[PDB]
C-alpha cells in the first residue's frame, strides 16, 4: 500500500492508456518508404499526392491515410539507419527511364535496387517500382538506340518494347522472388492514376500480409 | 472379441488424448513464450488449443468411464455426457470462428484491422463458448431420456451407456444439423468464396497451394464428424452398426483435437519458424 | 497559472449552491484538484479531492454525501455542488491543484477563493504545540507540530506539508515532504523532522514572513490541517 | 590541397609528441582502481535483498 | 607543393607514431592481470520489466538519482520510467518518430532526443504548467543524430551521421565548438567523469579523444577492424571500451594509447550494439546484435555471465551511477533491469 504513490499509479495507468491509443492510431495508418536514384523522380511523385535529413509526407486516399517518408536528404551510409524502416508496408522506388542516356545512371539505379530488394531488413517488405519520365523516355528512344547501356539488347527502337525490356531488367534483380513482389508502373506528369496505383498496391500488400499472418498466402 | 475391441478402444482413446495434450501444450507454450504471436489470429488459435486441451483432458477419461459402465446416479451420466458434448461443440465453434475470421480478413480488404478490435475478438470468443456450453447442456434441462416413456423417469440408477442417457432424436436432429452440418456447409461456402477471391486477386502455381491448404482444412473436418454423425443417424432410423464401427467413428471424432494443431498452427509461417527455433533450442 | 473561484454570496440554511472555478495557464487535465475551506476563525480544512481522471473521488467524513465534486476537462473548469449545506459550512473555499509523481510538488498553487456564508476520529490529528509565537526581523523562529502516528512511510518518505497563509493572500506551499521547497520560495526556509516530532526553522526572518503557518500530512487521504502558527512582527 | 592533407600531417604531428606512459603502469593503475572500489560495486559483490532496492 | 610530399610526410609521421607505441609497449595486459583472482560466474535476474513502449527501443539513459531513466523508441514517445515501481512519470510525444538517441540531464531538468531528424530537441521536465515542452531546438547539424550527452543545463554535446561533432549552447542554440577530425559517421559518444574529455567512435573503425574546451583531438586509435557502434569511458576516465560490428571489443587506455586487451570469442560472431562499465570497472557489460548481453571481465576478459532474457536485438545498455542495477533495452519494445 501507499499514500501518494497510489495516485502515481493512476497517473501511470492514464499514461499507458494514452500510449495504447496512440499506438492503435499509428497502426491504423500505413507506412511507405520513398527511395530511388535521383531527386526529380522522387520530387514529382511527392508532389503528385499530398494533403532536414528526413521528410514526412501525408495524404489520404479512399479513407486510407498514407505516410510517405523521404530519406534522400540524409546522404549517409544506409546500413546504419536503413533498419529503421524494417516495418514499413511497402517501399516506393522511383527511377527515371531517361537515365539510360545520361551519364550510366541506369547501372547505378539497378545497383541500388538490387541492394534494397535483397537487403535482410526488407526481406518481407514489397517494393513499388515507379518508372518515371515515360514521355521523355519515348522521346529519347527514337534518337539513340537502347543498346547504349544494354549491350545484350536486340530489338526494334519502339517505346513499348524498350519500356518492357527495362521493366524486365529491373524486376529480375530480386533474389527473393518467392517472398517479394514488385509493382511496376510507368508514369509522368499525370492525374490521380499514380495515387490510384499506389492505393491498389497498398491494398493488395495489406491483404497478402493478413493472409500470411493467417497462414493462407 | 468384444473385450479386446473395448480395451483397444480405450487404448486408442488415451493415446489420442495424450497426443492432443502434448500438441496443444506445445502450441500454447510456443504462442505464450513468444509475444510476437499475440496477433488476432493467434487468439483464435489459442481458443482452439484450449478447446482441444479440455477435450483431451475431460472427454477422453469421461468417455472411457462411460464405455466402462458404472451404477451411479442417472443425472451423473447425463451430466458427464453433457460435458462430452460441450467440449466437442466448443471445438467445432472455435473452428467456425477461425473460418469466419479467414472470411472477414478476405472480404474486409483493409478494414479488418479497424473493425477487428481486441474487445470484439474476445466478445466473439465468449459468445462462441457460451453457445457451445448452451448446446452441450441441452440434455440437462429436460432433453434427456426422461421424455421417451413413463418408465425411464421411474429408474434413478441404471447402467452407464450413451444410448441409455442421451436421446438419439436430439443427438442427431439438433446436434448434427444445427451445429455440425450447418457450420460445415457455411465453412465450405466460405472457403470456396475465399478461393474464388484469391483467384480473382492474384491473377493480375499458387492456385494449387491455396486450394490444397483450404482443402485439407475442410477435408479433415468431415473425416471426423460426418462418419459419426451418419452412424448416429442410421442408428436413429432403426439401423445396426458393429461395435468396432461405432468406436471407429468416436475415435475419428476425437482425433480432431490432436489433428487441429498440425493442420492450423503448424501452417502459419511465423508459428512454424518459432516452433522450429524452440524445438531445436529446447 | 491562475485559479478564479466563483459562486459565493449569501445562502439560506438548508439551501444549495454550486461553487465553480476556472483554471488557466496549465494542463488542467493533468493536475488533480482539491477543495480546502477556511472558516472565519478556524484553520484550514480539506473538503474533497478528484483525481486527474475524474476517478477515485473521496470526501471527508464531515462532508461525505452532502457535497459533490465534478470536473469538466473539455471546458477546463471545476465545479463543487453543495446540497443542503449546514450552518457549520460557512467558510471561504480555496481551490488547490495537485500532481502526483516521483519528485512532484502537490498543493503547490492555491486559488484566491470566494466567501461562502450560510444565513442564520480515525484521522491523523496535527496537535500544534503553539498557536502564536512572537518574532522579530533578523531572528529565527522554530515552528513545530506533532502527529498521531509516524508519517515516515515504509518507502522512507515523510508525508508532511508546511503551508504559509500571508495576511490577505491564499496559502502557499513552502516545503513538501519535509525535505523539498516549492518553486519560487526563498531557500532560507528549513524544515525537518524524525517522523513524529517536526521542526520548521526560518533563518534570516524578513517582513514577508508574517502570516499563519499551517501544517498538513498526506499519509492518508482524510487530510487534516493544523491549528496554524500565527507570527507577530 | 592542404584542406585535407596538411591538417592531417599537423594532427599526426600533434598526436606524436604527446607524452606517453608505460602500459605496465596503466594496467597497474587500472587494477588498483578495480580493487579499491570492489566493495562499492553491487554488481560485483553480492548485495543483500534488504539493501537491494529492486528486491521483491 | 605537391601531394607526393604530403602523403609521404603523413606516412612517416604514422610510422614514427607506431614505432613510439611499440617502444612504449613493454608488456601485455594479460601477463600482468594473471595475478588477479577471477570474478567467476555472476548470475543476474530480471527484477523489473517495462512494457510501455510499442516499438523498437533504440536508446535510453539513467538518471543521476539511479532511479529514473528515459527510454527512446521509434514509436514517437519518450517514457520516464520509475525503476522502483515501474511507473511512467512522463510521456513525451515526439515531433519525429525516427529517433535513435536520447540523454537525461544530470540535474534532471532537461532531456534530449534525436535521430534521423537532424534537428535535436531539448525537453524541459520541471515546467510550472506541468506539461513537457521543447525548451530548445538545435538544427545546425546536417546528418542524422547518433549520440548526445549533457555537460550541463546550458551545454550539450551531440554526434551526427556526418563526420563531425558539435557542442551546443542551449541558451542561444549555437555551436560553441565543432569537431571535424573524424572521417566516418560518428555513432556513439561518452563523456568522461570529469566532464573535461570525451571520446567519439565512428564508422571509420577509429576512436578520437576530443576536449570540450580546447576542441583539439589529443589521441587517435585505429585498433578496430570495422565500424565502432558503442563507446564507454572507464569509471576513472583514464580508459574506455569500444564496441564494433565485428564482434570485437577493445579497451583503450588514455595513458597507454593502445588497446590493452581484446574481448572476443569464436561462438560470438555478431557485432556489439552497446557497452557499459560497472562502478568498480571490473565488469564490462556489452549488448550484442543477438538477443543476449554478455558480462566480460574488464581485466581477465572472461564471460562472467550472459543476460539472455531478450528475444530481439539488444539496442541500449546502461549501468546505474550507483552500480546497483543495469538496464538493457531491446528491439522487442521491452526494457528490463538486472542486478
Ligand atoms: C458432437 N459431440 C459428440 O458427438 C460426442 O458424442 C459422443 N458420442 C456420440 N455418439 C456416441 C455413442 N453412440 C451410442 C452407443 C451405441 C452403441 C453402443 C454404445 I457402448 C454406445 N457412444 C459414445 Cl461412448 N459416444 C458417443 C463422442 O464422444 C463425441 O465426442
Amino acid at each position: 500500500l501507499s499514500a501518494e504513490d497510489k495516485a502515481a499509479v493512476e497517473r501511470s495507468k492514464m499514461i499507458d492508456r494514452n500510449l495504447r491509443e496512440d499506438g492503435e492510431k499509428a497502426a491504423r495508418e500505413v507506412k511507405l518508404l520513398l527511395l530511388g536514384a535521383g531527386e526529380s523522380g522522387k520530387s514529382t511523385i511527392v508532389k503528385q499526392m499530398k494533403i532536414t535529413g528526413i521528410v514526412e509526407t501525408h495524404f489520404t486516399f479512399k479513407d486510407l491515410h498514407f505516410k510517405m517518408f523521404d530519406v534522400g536528404a540524409q546522404r549517409s551510409e544506409r546500413k546504419k539507419w536503413i533498419h529503421c524502416f524494417e516495418g514499413v508496408t511497402a517501399i516506393i522506388f522511383c527511377v527515371a527511364l531517361s537515365d539510360y542516356d545520361l551519364v550510366n545512371r541506369m547501372h547505378e539505379s539497378m545497383k541500388l535496387f538490387d541492394s534494397i530488394c535483397n537487403n535482410k531488413w526488407f526481406t518481407d517488405t514489397s517494393i513499388i517500382l515507379f518508372l518515371n519520365k515515360k514521355d521523355l523516355f519515348e522521346e529519347k528512344i527514337k534518337k539513340s538506340p537502347l543498346t547504349i547501356c544494354y549491350p545484350e539488347y536486340a530489338g526494334s527502337n519502339t517505346y513499348e518494347e524498350a519500356a518492357a525490356y527495362i521493366q524486365c531488367q529491373f524486376e529480375d534483380l530480386n533474389k527473393r522472388k518467392d517472398t517479394k513482389e514488385i509493382y511496376t508502373h510507368f508514369t509522368c506528369s499525370t492525374d490521380t492514376k499514380n495515387v490510384q496505383f499506389v492505393f491498389d498496391a497498398v491494398t493488395d500488400v495489406i491483404i497478402k500480409n493478413n493472409l500470411k499472418d493467417c497462414g493462407l498466402f | 472379441a468384444l473385450s479386446l475391441a473395448n480395451v483397444t478402444y480405450i487404448t486408442m482413446e488415451i493415446f489420442i488424448g495424450l497426443c492432443a495434450i502434448v500438441g496443444n501444450v506445445l502450441v500454447i507454450c510456443v504462442v505464450k513464450l513468444n509475444p510476437s504471436l499475440q496477433t488476432t489470429t493467434f487468439y483464435f488459435i489459442v481458443s482452439l488449443a484450449l478447446a482441444d486441451i479440455a477435450v483431451g483432458v475431460l472427454v477422453m477419461p469421461l468417455a472411457i468411464v462411460v464405455s466402462l459402465g458404472i451404477t451411479i446416479h442417472f443425472y451423473s451420466c447425463l451430466f458427464m455426457t453433457c460435458l462430452l458434448l460441450i467440449f466437442t461443440h466448443a471445438s467445432i465453434m472455435s473452428l467456425l470462428a477461425i473460418a469466419v475470421d479467414r472470411y472477414l480478413r478476405v472480404k474486409l480488404t483493409v478494414r479488418y484491422k479497424r473493425v477487428t478490435t481486441h474487445r470484439r475478438i474476445w466478445l466473439a470468443l465468449g459468445l462462441c463458448w457460451l453457445v457451445s456450453f448452451l448446446v452441450g447442456l441441452t440434455p440437462m434441462f429436460g432433453w434427456n431420456m426422461k421424455l421417451t416413456s413413463e418408465y425411464h423417469r421411474n429408474v434413478t440408477f441404471l447402467s452407464c451407456q450413451f444410448v441409455s442417457v442421451m436421446r438419439m432424436d436430439y443427438m442427431v436432429y439438433f446436434s448434427f444439423l444445427t451445429w455440425i452440418f450447418i457450420p460445415l456447409v457455411v465453412m465450405c461456402a466460405i472457403y470456396l468464396d475465399i478461393f474464388y477471391i484469391i483467384r480473382n486477386k492474384l491473377s493480375l502455381g499458387r492456385e494449387f497451394k491455396t486450394a490444397k491448404s483450404l482443402f485439407l482444412v475442410l477435408f479433415l473436418f468431415a473425416l471426423s464428424w460426418l462418419p459419426l454423425s451418419i452412424i448416429n443417424c442410421i442408428i436413429y432410423f432403426n439401423g445396426e452398426v458393429p461395435q468396432l464401427v461405432l468406436y471407429m467413428g468416436i475415435l475419428l471424432s476425437h482425433a480432431n483435437s490432436m489433428m487441429n494443431p498440425i493442420v492450423y498452427a503448424y501452417k502459419i509461417k511465423k508459428f512454424k519458424e518459432t516452433y522450429l527455433l524452440i524445438l531445436k533450442a529446447c | 497559472v491562475q485559479l478564479v473561484e466563483s459562486g459565493g454570496g449569501l445562502v439560506q440554511p438548508g439551501g444549495s449552491r454550486k461553487l465553480s472555478c476556472s483554471a488557466s495557464g496549465f494542463a488542467f487535465s493533468s493536475f488533480g484538484m482539491h477543495w480546502v475551506r477556511q472558516a472565519p476563525e478556524k484553520g484550514l480544512e480539506w473538503v474533497a479531492y478528484i483525481s486527474s481522471g475524474s476517478g477515485t473521488i473521496y470526501y471527508a467524513d464531515t462532508v461525505k454525501g452532502r457535497f459533490t465534486i465534478s470536473r469538466d476537462d473539455p471546458k477546463n473548469t471545476l465545479f463543487l455542488q453543495m446540497t443542503s449545506l449546514r450552518s457549520e459550512d460557512t467558510a471561504m473555499y480555496y481551490c488547490v491543484r495537485s500532481i502526483y509523481y516521483y519528485g512532484s510538488s502537490p498543493f503547490d498553487f492555491w486559488g484566491q477563493g470566494t466567501t461562502l456564508t450560510v444565513s442564520a476520529s480515525a484521522d491523523i490529528v496535527m496537535t500544534q504545540a503553539t498557536s502564536s509565537v512572537p518574532v522579530t526581523p533578523g531572528e529565527s523562529v522554530s515552528i513545530s507540530c506533532r502527529s498521531s502516528k509516524s508519517l515516515l512511510h515504509s518507502n522512507g518518505n515523510t508525508y508532511l506539508y508546511w503551508f504559509l497563509q500571508r495576511p490577505g493572500q491564499s496559502p502557499q506551499l513552502l516545503i513538501y515532504r519535509m525535505s523539498n521547497l516549492a518553486s519560487g520560495v526563498p531557500d532560507r526556509f528549513s524544515g525537518s523532522g524524525s517522523g513524529t516530532a517536526f521542526t520548521l526553522t526560518i533563518s534570516r526572518l524578513e517582513a514577508e514572513d508574517v502570516g499563519v503557518y499551517y501544517c498538513m500530512q498526506h499519509l492518508e487521504y482524510p487530510l487534516t490541517f493544523g491549528a496554524g502558527t500565527k507570527l507577530e512582527l | 590541397s592542404i584542406a585535407q592533407a596538411r591538417k592531417l600531417v599537423e594532427q599526426l604531428k600533434m598526436e606524436a609528441n604527446i607524452d606517453r606512459i608505460k602500459v605496465s603502469k596503466a594496467a597497474a593503475d587500472l587494477m588498483a582502481y578495480c580493487e579499491a572500489h570492489a566493495k562499492e560495486d553491487p554488481l560485483l559483490t553480492p548485495v543483500p535483498a534488504s539493501e537491494n532496492p529492486f528486491r521483491e | 607543393s605537391e601531394l607526393d610530399q604530403l602523403r609521404q610526410e603523413a606516412e612517416q609521421l604514422k610510422n614514427q607514431i607506431r614505432d613510439a607505441r611499440k617502444a612504449c609497449a613493454d608488456a601485455t595486459l594479460s601477463q600482468i592481470t594473471n595475478n588477479i583472482d577471477p570474478v567467476g560466474r555472476i548470475q543476474m535476474r530480471t527484477r523489473r520489466t517495462l512494457r510501455g513502449h510499442l516499438a523498437k527501443i533504440y536508446a535510453m539513459h539513467w538518471g543521476t538519482d539511479s532511479r529514473l531513466l528515459v527510454s527512446a523508441s521509434q514509436d514517437g514517445k519518450l517514457i520516464i520510467w520509475d525503476s522502483y515501481t515501474t511507473n511512467k512519470v512522463h510521456a513525451i510525444p515526439l515531433r519525429s518518430s525516427w529517433v535513435m538517441t536520447c540523454a537525461y540531464a544530470p540535474s534532471g531538468n532537461y532531456v534530449a532526443c534525436g535521430g534521423l531528424d537532424n534537428i535535436c530537441s531539448i525537453y524541459n521536465l520541471k515546467t510550472r504548467e506541468g506539461n513537457v515542452r521543447v525548451s530548445r531546438e538545435l538544427a545546425g547539424h546536417t546528418g542524422y543524430l547518433s549520440c548526445c550527452r549533457f555537460l550541463d543545463d546550458n551545454q550539450i554535446v551531440t554526434s551526427s551521421g556526418d563526420t563531425t561533432c558539435a557542442l551546443w549552447d542551449i541558451e542561444t542554440g549555437q555551436q560553441t565548438t565543432t569537431f571535424t577530425g573524424h572521417t566516418g559517421d560518428v555513432m556513439s559518444l561518452s563523456l568522461a567523469p570529469d566532464t573535461r574529455l570525451f571520446v567519439s567512435g565512428a564508422c571509420d573503425a577509429s576512436a578520437k579523444l576530443w576536449d570540450v574546451r580546447e576542441g583539439m583531438c589529443r589521441q587517435t586509435f585505429t585498433g578496430h577492424e570495422s565500424d565502432i557502434n558503442a563507446i564507454c569511458f572507464f569509471p576513472n576516465g583514464n580508459a574506455f571500451a569500444t564496441g564494433s560490428d565485428d564482434a570485437t571489443c577493445r579497451l583503450f587506455d588514455l595513458r597507454a594509447d593502445q588497446e590493452l586487451m581484446t574481448y572476443s570469442h569464436d561462438n560470438i560472431i555478431c557485432g556489439i550494439t552497446s557497452v557499459s562499465f560497472s562502478k568498480s570497472g571490473r565488469l564490462l557489460l556489452a549488448g550484442y546484435d543477438d538477443f543476449n548481453c554478455n558480462v566480460w571481465d574488464a581485466l581477465k576478459a572472461d564471460r562472467a555471465g550472459v543476460l539472455a532474457g531478450h528475444d530481439n536485438r539488444v539496442s541500449c545498455l546502461g549501468v546505474t551511477d550507483d552500480g546497483m542495477a543495469v538496464a538493457t533495452g531491446s528491439w522487442d519494445s521491452f526494457l528490463k533491469i538486472w542486478n
